[PDB]
Formats: structure tokens, C-alpha cells, sequence
């Protein structure tokens, strides 16, 4: 029931927390705290949209959640989805105010069409996040470029 | 653009049986093909349920027999079958031939929880642009060629559409080319016997979802 | 498992001329600086592992919170640090 906090010296990455942070460990400014978004792509992670959707699914009853992150990495593949329900209305919610596309994509799978939309929101089946511009959401937003990813919290040196 | 076609290949060596089919009780609808997702309007007779019923009609016509002397005359006895014996399928000019006159091909669908990547809509939109294609480049990769082994040009099997927007069609045209047999009285007799049965079947075909006429 | 040792990162970090003025400054796409972290495999791959192990706890935190966008996790950590050794 506690979010891990990474502590780095020169290159010592020890997964600690304040449930350990030795009385010699120095946190002198809040500027030393950073959150980072890392991408989930590479070998064994399919890139084409038909294979990619297998990692996501529609679900109702679960409210979407957002968390900020301050830095991330260049993504080789990003996604940008637009989906009409069978009756023609919109399947994905509009991007909330201040949520912009993931800012550094080599390539964007930007696609549009219609589908069954069997739920209120599209989630990540592996429990990862959809990374947008320094905001990570549990959910896919309409016409908005994302990378798949996860977040870590760090203490940086002075 | 239609008589040019019946005057280059068919007449006077080939007679044509022709139906016009409308769907008076059916709404037009709007579909978004992957991956562009643009709104594409589809006319009443391009509704999927209508197409299955038109194909029911068309298959029944193919199965129509007539008695002549001690013979049973089929459409296959008297039809233009361009790839005989090799391929004995009668030439049918019909939008259903983009699906090779098959219910299951018409229902071919590649989709998941998110998109429909390919279906009869996208196969239609592609096939009317490239009727001679063996592969519609979709995830379904279905052919466009009719069962008789040749292309079905969209302006011969549709009507009521604006410009080149075939998807807006409000009528389907189905054309069965039949040998004229001007040179051959006995084959002619058999062709006329079949023709009489076909006119009568089609003029009292009972399906209120369809309006079937001639010319 | 599954590890990319290279970290071609982006982050935010224009204090010269009128560039600090929003009207005159960079667009949303142009506020980022880039860099390449490299031959620090043990660190970088350790980072990927940490982010991975964080997910369950973060996800459970987010399920239980009622605010739409959580910005206060790092500040909360800072407080807890101080409450630990001064509470
Ligand atoms: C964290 O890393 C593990 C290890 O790769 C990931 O676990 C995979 O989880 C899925 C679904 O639970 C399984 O189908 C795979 O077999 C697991 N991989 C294994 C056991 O090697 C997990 O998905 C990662 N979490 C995030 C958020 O990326």
C-alpha cells in the first residue's frame, strides 16, 4: 500500500522509500523530486493497430484517473484513435482541457472508423497508463496521441 | 453508358434479362470505413439485409428451370458463360458479384473490440473503383471479380447515384445475358421456355422489402 | 526482461530576451529539451524496473482518490519525509 520512491546517487538506483531513507540521505529541496514516464514498446510488443488493441479493452463503472509526470522518452510508436459507435455518436471521450498529445513520437498510428464500443472507457489490460503530454491517464481520449507507459518517482542529487 | 456495353459485347448475339430493384421500406445509412473514418452515405438498397434478400432472389433465378420436350432447361444451358468449360458460371452483372454471389462473403468481417477494419462496405467502395481486382487490399483481402471470372462495372449494376459516388445508389440493376440463338431454332425454343418461367417468377416475387421491375 | 538501455529523454527546462513572455515564447511543442543517457545500463534498466514495480501501488492510490488529476504525490512524499524525522 505504498508507492516506491527511487533514490539515486551517482548511479546507485536503490528502490527505497522514506520507510528507509537513511538519516544520511539528503533531501534539501522539493526540486530534487521528479516523476518520470517510461514507454512500453520494443520486442514482443506488437505495433500494428489490430495487434495493439489486444492490449486494451472497454469497461464501465470505473471512473478515469489522471496523474502528472515531468519527463519521458522518445517513442518509436504512438497511437491516435477516433471511433464512432454503430449509431454514429462518439465512442471515446474528448480530451479534457489541458491534455495534449504525447510530445515526442517517431511515428503515429493515426486511425479512425467505427466499432462496437462495449463500454464507457477504454483501459489498459496490463494495467499500464496511456501517456499524454506530461499527464498519464488510465483511459484513452478521442483523437489524442498517446504512448503506452508507466511512471516512476525519484529523488535526484543536489 | 449502358447501351454502349450491350452493343459492344452482347447484341445481337445476346439477349439480356434485366431487373431493377429498389428498397422502398429501407432507410439510407452512414458508415465510417477504417482508417480514414470519413462519413460515407450508403443508399437504401445497399443495406446489408436488403443485399442478402436481393441475393436470395438472384440465386432463385439461377435455379429456375423450365420444361421443354423431355428436357429440363436451366439458365446454365442458355447463358453467356464466357469461361466455359473451364468455368461454367453464367455471367451475372450484379453488385452481389463483388462478393461472388455468396452470403458468407457478403458477411465477411474483420473487426475487434475497437474497430471494424473491413466489411462489405469497404469491399464495395474499393470494388467499384477497381472491378478487375483479385485482392481489395483490406485485412479481408477478398477478390472483386464476378463468379464468371470478369469485372462488374459499377455503372451497369447501380442507378440513382450522383457522379461517381456509387454508394449513393437508390436502385440495383441485375442483368442476365442470354444467347440469342438467331442461328439456331431448337436452342431458341429452349431459351424462350426458360424466359417465360423467369418473367412469371420475377413478376410475382413476393417480398414487400423489394420493389422489382423491368427495363 | 524486455530492456532498452538507451534513454533518449525529453523534459522541460527560455530566460533570455522577451522569450519568457507567453505571447513571445515557444509553443507547447517547443518548451522541451532533449538528451541521450548512455552506457548507464544498470541505472536505466533499473529505472524501467522501478516504474514497472510502482504501477500496482500507483494504480491503487488512484482508485482510492477522488480528485481527477493527481499533482500532489511528490509534495506528499516530502512531507512524510519530514514527519518521519521531525514529527
Ligand atoms: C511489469 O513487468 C512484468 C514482467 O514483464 C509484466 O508482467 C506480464 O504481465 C502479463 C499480464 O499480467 C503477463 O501476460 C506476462 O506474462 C507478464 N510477463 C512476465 C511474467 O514476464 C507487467 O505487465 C509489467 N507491468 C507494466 C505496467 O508494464
Amino acid at each position: 500500500r505504498s508507492i516506491p520512491l527511487g533514490v539515486i546517487h551517482n548511479s546507485v538506483l536503490q528502490v527505497s522509500d522514506v520507510d528507509k531513507l537513511v538519516c544520511r540521505d539528503k533531501l534539501s529541496s522539493t526540486n530534487q523530486l521528479r516523476s518520470v514516464g517510461l514507454n512500453l514498446e520494443g520486442n514482443g510488443v506488437a505495433t500494428d493497430v489490430p495487434s495493439a488493441t489486444k492490449r486494451w479493452g472497454f469497461r464501465s463503472g470505473v471512473p478515469p484517473k489522471v496523474v502528472n509526470y515531468e519527463a519521458g522518452e522518445w517513442a518509436e510508436n504512438c497511437y491516435n484513435l477516433e471511433i464512432k459507435k454503430p449509431d454514429g455518436s462518439e465512442c471515446l471521450p474528448a480530451a479534457p482541457d489541458g491534455i495534449r498529445g504525447f510530445p515526442r513520437c517517431r511515428y503515429v498510428h493515426k486511425v479512425s472508423g467505427t466499432g462496437p464500443c462495449a463500454g464507457d472507457f477504454a483501459f489498459h489490460k496490463e494495467g499500464a497508463f496511456f501517456l499524454y503530454d506530461r499527464l498519464a491517464s488510465t483511459v484513452i481520449y478521442r483523437g489524442t496521441t498517446f504512448a503506452e507507459g508507466v511512471v516512476a518517482f525519484l529523488i535526484l542529487p543536489q | 453508358l449502358e447501351k454502349e456495353y450491350f452493343d459492344q459485347h452482347f447484341g445481337p448475339f445476346f439477349r439480356t434479362e434485366q431487373l431493377i430493384i429498389r428498397a422502398p421500406l429501407t432507410d439510407k445509412h452512414i458508415y465510417q470505413p477504417y482508417p480514414s473514418g470519413a462519413d460515407v452515405p450508403f443508399g437504401p438498397p445497399l443495406d446489408i439485409q436488403i443485399l442478402h434478400q436481393v441475393l436470395d432472389l438472384q440465386i432463385a433465378i439461377e435455379n429456375i428451370t423450365a420444361s421443354y420436350d423431355n428436357e429440363t432447361v436451366t439458365l446454365q444451358d442458355i447463358c453467356l458463360a464466357p469461361l466455359s468449360p473451364y468455368n461454367t458460371n453464367c455471367t451475372i452483372l450484379s453488385v452481389l458479384n463483388y462478393f461472388q454471389n455468396s452470403h458468407s462473403v457478403l458477411d465477411h468481417k474483420k473487426g475487434d473490440d475497437f474497430f471494424v477494419y473491413a466489411d462489405y462496405h469497404t469491399h464495395f467502395l474499393y470494388c467499384v473503383r477497381a472491378p478487375a481486382s483479385l485482392n481489395d487490399t483490406s485485412l479481408l483481402h477478398d477478390p472483386c471479380l464476378g463468379t464468371f471470372g470478369g469485372p462488374v462495372f459499377p455503372w451497369l449494376v447501380l442507378g440513382g447515384y450522383d457522379d461517381q459516388n456509387y454508394n449513393n445508389a437508390t436502385a440495383l440493376v441485375i442483368t442476365f445475358p442470354v444467347n440469342n440463338y438467331y442461328n439456331d431454332t431448337e436452342k431458341l425454343q429452349r431459351a424462350q421456355a426458360w424466359e417465360k418461367e423467369f418473367i412469371n417468377f420475377v413478376k410475382n416475387y413476393k417480398n414487400p422489402n423489394l420493389t422489382i421491375s423491368f427495363t | 526482461p524486455k530492456c532498452n538501455p538507451n534513454l533518449h529523454y525529453w523534459t522541460t527546462q527560455a530566460a533570455i530576451g522577451l522569450a519568457w513572455i507567453p505571447y513571445f515564447g515557444p509553443a507547447a511543442e517547443g518548451i522541451y529539451t532533449e538528451g541521450l543517457m548512455h552506457n548507464q545500463d544498470g541505472l536505466i534498466c533499473g529505472l524501467r524496473q522501478l516504474a514497472n514495480e510502482t504501477t500496482q501501488a500507483l494504480q491503487l492510490f488512484l482508485r482510492a482518490t477522488t480528485e481527477l488529476r493527481t499533482f500532489s504525490i511528490l509534495n506528499r512524499k516530502a512531507i512524510d519525509f519530514l514527519l518521519q524525522r521531525w514529527g
